[PDB]
């Protein structure tokens, strides 16, 4: 007579969890380096550069799911203290492989059929639903195979899988004082339907390109030894002793 | 217009919520759902298959040699091969199984339990054991006589190399917590113990290390709730190539 | 709930009625 | 008469279902086990009788947690250690009497969940100042029932009052008090029997050891989680 | 979309208020009611038991001295024993009451009260008693012959070892109010006073110093409006251990 | 004729009560202590933290309620005055025992399944409903026995009474301006069944582990005279005097 | 009041109908 | 009033809406539709063309 | 989307009803 | 073992039913007072109070 | 205005019908 209703995949894996966080500088990048954040950052969505939403959903082989995405941007200033900004940003959706902005200015950023959305820090966070977009029926979370049809593609990576880029930037222009602007994503993953679990990943990810596995040096959560060790098959660890 | 006012929790975003949010790309037709086997509707689908325990969780025991258990021929009379920790929610034997991965995503759990010891002998290896439960309050019993006085079966070698001891779900709680504190009435489970009923008599041209492979699984009165993060997983630095999703 | 007042079928709530 | 088991009491009578609600079994769909408790009837179902008290003048109080005072007596602490879990109910009948020349009250009240408190430190009671077992306890401060609370509004618990004017009895029938349906006998107490001298004895004759003895009958004994004793 | 306009009480969190807000835990299955005894849905109930009064609030009465009354032979004639003051919602003998310490979470109150005094001499002292209800504006009165013109009972320590005092519900107003204001209209409530009816006589070998426990209930019209927070307690520093319930 | 419906035991104890308040810096915490809070408070909820609500929770000895949780957060500044920053606090729900964070930025704040929330200073303030967790069918508000099977135990303080950790930091970064915020947490119980009523404690509190009493050194609510001490009992304290 | 726009029967209000 | 509270989203122009908005000129005649020859209702009507 | 509170018809959402 | 709880108030008698409690239908009478067969039990009295 | 979506009688708009 207990419910049943909480381990429901549907419930399991809605849990809006951070899938994207970068603190990008917001300053004059008149003479900043070409690798840093001019204002603006791309990112391919996946859900694989924070392990625990992604153990969750590697739990499964094929997922369908509604992505929620939900951008949380925080900020904070780089001597003196004064007051926070009321910053615009602007988080244009490009699809997988498209072309991203190169500027935080280009003309790009114009969305004349790209999805945007223009939220501010002190608004609530911008959530918007990213539909089920595979051109499969289902997300290979785990593809047994290649991309290409030459023999130079990247193995586990199907792009059906990929979302899409989730282009960033900050409508304002530069303000003379540096502020560290935190984007924080929060994919919560709906009307979830899941095929084909698997065995829950014991060992420690080492990227999130693949399943590659290196282990802990010493149990619990090793290679040699997932559970951590005890001193015999006849010795119980949290014995009660009176 | 509408005389609103916002309440507290107005503007919040909760990350477990439930509320229809703004469609990115409108009339959007999603790929139509083509029937791929085996959906899991609830997660305890995934939890009432049985695993293997890792109950040689033992120094120098490497890699897969965890898995089995193996039993010898013994001398002695009524000698103790194995103990299991019950403890679902904790580090143990049970925590690298469907039942226990699973568990360790939640607090609080309930239902019976499925041990399926499978044995991986000689056919011409031919003995008996005793597979005692022990529910909780006492020590870890290590003679034959203070454990069969709990919940026992006993298995023969003969026809049956494989048996079903149903842990039952004996507790005065509904559920059973998780806590750092292994020895709760409201976390800890029991005690599986395992004893030479006989012995194992194997002929000349059998090998004597025989191994036992144990299951775990649950029943259909299962249940989990309070869904927490996993501690069977965790990362101190972001992982190889995270930046290389963004540049 | 019930409250969907957008055009899109994947817009809705999370689909928890099991 | 109060016959249960082969143990009797000719009473000649006013009794106390706790909270309204008399003893009974575990209802199949309040269970919670999947294995069918045992339930040994006459065995446990029946007036274990513990130690007298001198009901003295200098005398402060007594309380016994139960089933703190029961865990080592006859077939219910057979029970008890054998099994890891119980559901019982209580119909303690508290003996005291004197003469028609002795005055005095108890407030025999029967605590449920009495979570004692410590006087003037930090610390909380460790195990021995609260699993005494059979021989009971003794108050330290009575008139705050040794947790800060007030003896005066100890009269929302399920009391009986024995005016040595008027009776000589009080029976309280408790019924299963915890928020669980079974629990485990060894680390928790759901009552606590408190006979208290509210009034103190007083008389002018002779001088007699006016002891007060207490009955606690177990009742409706459901006990589940078989295994060897401790 | 829909036209609004936020109202005065906009965005503020009000403690008492009553709005549905947002679980933290989704498809959360709670314990199910197991049927525990005594349920309260009302404090009333919790009124309605009848507890001991303080009366002998005085110095050298130590501890559990201040419940009983010690009431004695009296070779005079028609004297006072004690008097009880009213003020359920102010400090004196009933704050320390089922009666009184619910009250005190509250302001305003109305309805009946329900005095039982239970003699606790020997089976052999006999005697009688009066117990005088005086509704106020006067003073306290002193000789029997001022107090029995109000509400009085004759009370017997025949057969009778227990009275029902009721106090009546004698007021203007509806309710009663709480102030520091003692002998106001609207928070006085009278007098109680207990006098020798007879004398207390006791044969040689009973106690002459006899003990009389003072009960007081509330009745089935008692109310109580105006919630407030409970004088009785207050802390002025956090208490031991609150910071280890954040390390 | 009178209306008895505000002494409900649903409209006795369902006031939004003070159960926990914490000023904790926020600043550089390079330099600063072990003990201090680095930007971030771990809280294991319990009702005993104020004697207001405790007092009123105590009155009976098993409570089944649904805690609902407001959180109100509120900043101040530690030589020069600045303007108050829109910080943008995480909230999350740790069960009771579960893995709290250790930083401020730690990979336990990415709340892949524990229930976050997350809110600014100047929203309206974060009110979660957090419901009946316990294993049993009510909260041992007392609990006369230990927890642990062993003898060293915790007396009173049943685990399965314990709602859970709430763990609340700061999601922005280190500004450089060092301020106080102040998290004032305001539990409702509400959907109350309340069982067993107990006398009312008169006597203070000393610990919120276990109910410890030492009384005032002088009447009222002293350990020998809870009531406050008169002349004799025939002496009349607040008698008209005309 | 019966606004409850929450799947989750415990997210409603206080039940203070007695 | 109508106890309401904002949700995530709240305040976030997104380009692919779909909201009813305030008419800037109201209580305006549009010119009638007259019937233009070739109306694409759908653009794979102009893929198929060749 | 059927939410039209304005009194002008050309008001309303993007009619996407194909 | 079988036990009855006697006030000295208002009952001044009792009515103390040793049961019929033997294995063998009958009872023997023989030299040996401690044989199964020919031992009844045991009535004591204690102070109740 | 008909709007009163608390549970206190007196906690409505002021009935200025008459």
């Amino acid at each position: 007579q207990h419910g049943v209703s909480e381990t429901l995949v549907e419930n399991f894996l809605s849990r809006a969890a951070l899938v994207s966080k970068r603190s990008f500088e917001y300053k004059d990048h008149t003479s900043s380096t070409a690798r840093a954040d001019k204002n603006f950052f791309k990112w391919t969505i996946n859900t694989r550069s924070f392990v625990q939403l992604r153990r969750k959903l590697e739990l499964f082989t094929y997922l369908r799911f509604d992505a929620e995405i939900t951008i949380l941007t925080t900020v904070a200033v780089n001597n003196t203290y004064v007051g926070l900004p009321d910053l615009t940003l602007q988080a244009m959706f490009v699809p997988t492989g498209a072309l991203t902005p190169e500027k935080q200015d280009s003309f790009h950023w114009q969305s004349g059929s790209n999805a945007s959305v223009f939220f501010k820090i002190s608004d609530p966070p911008a959530r918007i639903t990213i539909p089920f977009m595979c051109i499969n029926s289902a997300y290979s979370v785990f593809y047994d195979g290649f991309a290409g049809f030459e023999k130079n593609g990247l193995y586990g990576i199907n792009p059906a899988d990929t979302i899409g880029n989730l282009c960033v930037r900050i409508v304002n222009e530069h303000q003379p004082v540096g502020f560290t602007v935190t984007v924080r994503v929060y994919m919560k993953p709906k009307h979830i339907k899941a095929w084909a679990p698997r065995p829950p990943r014991t060992l420690p990810y080492m990227s999130i390109a693949n399943a590659n596995y290196k282990g802990k040096e010493r149990a619990p959560n090793a290679l040699s030894a997932i559970i951590g060790n005890r001193d015999s098959v006849k010795t119980m660890p949290h014995n009660i002793v009176n | 217009g509408v005389p609103t006012y916002l309440l507290p929790g107005s503007g919040q975003f909760l990350t477990t919520d439930d509320h229809s949010s703004a469609p990115a790309l409108p009339c959007f037709n999603p790929t139509p759902e083509m029937h791929i086997p085996g959906q899991v509707r609830n997660m305890l689908e995934v939890v009432q298959v049985e695993s293997m325990m890792e109950i040689n969780n033992t120094e120098s025991a490497v890699g897969m040699e965890r898995l089995k258990v193996d039993i010898s021929a013994l001398t002695d009379v009524d000698q103790l091969l194995f103990n299991i920790p019950l403890d679902i929610q904790l580090d143990g034997p049970l925590r690298n199984t469907l039942v226990g991965n699973i568990s360790r995503y939640y607090t609080h759990w309930s239902g019976s339990l499925e041990m399926t010891f499978m044995f991986c002998g000689s056919f011409m290896a031919a003995g008996k054991l005793i597979l005692c439960y022990t529910p909780p309050g006492g020590s870890c019993p290590t003679t034959r006589e203070t454990a069969m006085l709990g919940t026992h079966i006993v298995w023969d070698f003969g026809l049956q190399s494989s048996v079903t001891l149903i842990i039952p779900w004996i507790s005065g709680s509904h559920y059973r917590m998780f806590n750092n504190d292994a020895k709760s009435t409201n976390a800890n489970v029991g005690y599986v113990t395992c004893f030479m009923q006989t012995n194992l008599i194997v002929p000349s041209e059998s090998s004597d290390t025989c191994s036992l492979i144990g299951f775990i699984a649950a029943k259909d009165d299962f249940s989990l709730r309070l869904m927490r993060d996993s501690p069977d997983i965790g990362q101190l630095d972001h992982l190889h190539a995270a930046e290389a999703a963004y540049q | 709930n019930q409250i969907n007042f957008y055009k899109d079928s994947y817009a809705a709530s999370a689909s928890k009625q099991d | 008469q109060l016959k249960l088991g082969n143990s009797a009491i000719v009473t000649q009578a006013n009794y106390c279902c706790a909270y309204g609600e008399w003893p009974n079994y575990l209802p199949d769909h309040e269970a919670v086990a999947i294995d069918k408790p045992t339930q040994p009837e006459t065995a446990t179902d029946r007036f274990y009788t513990l130690k007298s008290v001198k009901w003295e003048t200098g005398s402060t109080g007594w309380w016994w947690k139960l089933p703190d005072a029961l865990n080592n007596i006859g077939m219910f602490g057979q029970n008890v250690q054998h099994h890891y879990l119980y559901r019982s109910g209580f119909l303690i009948h508290v003996q005291c009497n004197a003469t028609k020349f002795h005055q005095g009250a108890l407030l025999v009240v029967a605590i449920p969940e009495h979570q004692r408190g410590a006087h003037n430190t930090n610390t909380s009671p460790g195990f021995d100042d609260i699993m005494k077992g059979e021989e009971g306890g003794t108050f330290n401060h009575p008139y705050v029932l040794d947790d800060g609370t007030s003896l005066a509004c100890a009269t929302i618990f399920p009391h009986q009052w024995i005016n040595l004017r008027t009776n000589n009895s009080a029976t309280i029938v408790l019924p299963w008090m915890n928020a669980a349906p079974m629990d485990f006998p060894l680390r928790h107490n759901q009552w606590t029997l408190a006979i208290i001298p509210v009034v103190p004895l007083g008389t002018r004759t002779t001088s007699s050891m006016v002891p007060i003895t207490v009955s606690i009958a177990p009742m409706c004994c459901e006990f589940n989680g078989l295994r060897h004793a401790i």
